């Protein structure tokens, strides 16, 4: 069903979210490794800053959709408030 | 009410990206005894960091709370 397909945006934007937090830490733990000077870990610390913006741009962009499309449903298939 | 929404989603993605770019100022070049023992430059800068991904984590966490709040409203809200 149409409320399904939303669900399950939905929920694919909270396994966005979880991944957006798995860069962060990534992002942090290698930020330490670089201070201790091991710098073999700089391309993957740039790769997980880039990650981290796509996926925020992604995330919010889809978030930004699903509340459109709750202002389209009110009256069809959201009761109105 | 929905326009809340709106303007919730515009002001965390705001600040996601601030702290996100604070981040990646924090130099990462790699690590007078009493000033260095007193400024802990290095020290400082893991501490920086770290503050940041706190908030970074904090402010994803929002977005989690507006993504249910969209669920919810499905949830309840639909025409039986």
């Amino acid at each position: 069903g149409y409320i399904q397909e939303r669900l399950k945006s939905l929920n694919d934007i909270e396994t966005q979210l979880c991944s957006m937090l798995q860069e962060a830490s990534q992002v942090t733990f290698i930020f330490g490794e670089l201070k201790r000077g091991n710098e073999s870990v700089k391309p993957q610390f740039e790769n997980h800053v880039k990650q981290f913006y796509e996926r925020l741009d992604k995330s919010t962009t889809q978030l930004r959709k699903e509340i459109q499309l709750l202002d389209e449903n009110v009256g069809t298939r959201l009761l109105p408030i | 009410s929905n326009q809340a929404l709106y303007e919730k989603l515009e002001q965390t993605r705001t600040i996601l990206s601030v702290k996100l770019a604070e981040l990646i100022n924090i130099t990462t070049i790699a690590d007078f005894a009493q000033e260095n023992s007193e400024l802990a430059v290095a020290t400082t800068s893991v501490m920086m960091v770290n503050n940041q991904t706190m908030q970074l984590i904090k402010n994803v966490q929002d977005l989690l709370i507006l993504t249910r709040s969209i669920k919810e409203k499905w949830l309840l809200n639909q025409i039986p």
